[PDB]
């Protein structure tokens, strides 16, 4: 339930082939950017960095949880379905 | 009528049996007022 890893914008690159090492079976890669992740404060900051470096990018807008209406008294409603059968 | 404060007059309950309480509730039902209704047969309805 912690939300402290959903504060900052990230930039990552498309995933490319990994394969099995013939000797030990480890995951081999030829992608130099496979573990590259960058952190930004705003979307405008992240985009500007990709533009000057010449990378094409697809931005995804932040998903903010909606405010809900929580009522503890609703659990024992008289004529509504929100009454709970157990605590 | 004498104020004979020397006997225990709560001896009736020594004859009650298994269904005494629920038998009294059955007789009492003819007296109760109509119950209120929430509107639905249950919260799951």
């Amino acid at each position: 339930s912690g939300v402290n890893n959903t504060k900052k914008w990230k930039m990552e690159f498309d995933t490319r082939e990994r394969w099995e090492n013939p000797l030990m079976g480890w995951a081999s890669t030829a992608d130099p950017l496979s573990n590259l992740v960058l952190t930004f404060s705003t979307k405008e900051d992240a985009v500007a960095f990709a533009e000057k470096n010449g990378w094409s990018y697809d931005v995804e807008e932040r998903k903010v949880p909606k405010p809900k209406s929580k009522s503890y008294g609703a659990n024992f409603s008289w004529n509504k379905r929100t009454r709970v059968s157990t605590k | 009528e004498p104020f004979d404060n020397t006997t225990y007059k709560n001896l009736q309950h020594h004859d009650y049996s298994t269904y005494t309480f629920l038998d009294l509730n059955l007789d009492l039902s003819k007296f109760r007022m109509p119950q209120p209704s929430s509107g639905r047969e249950s919260p799951r309805h």
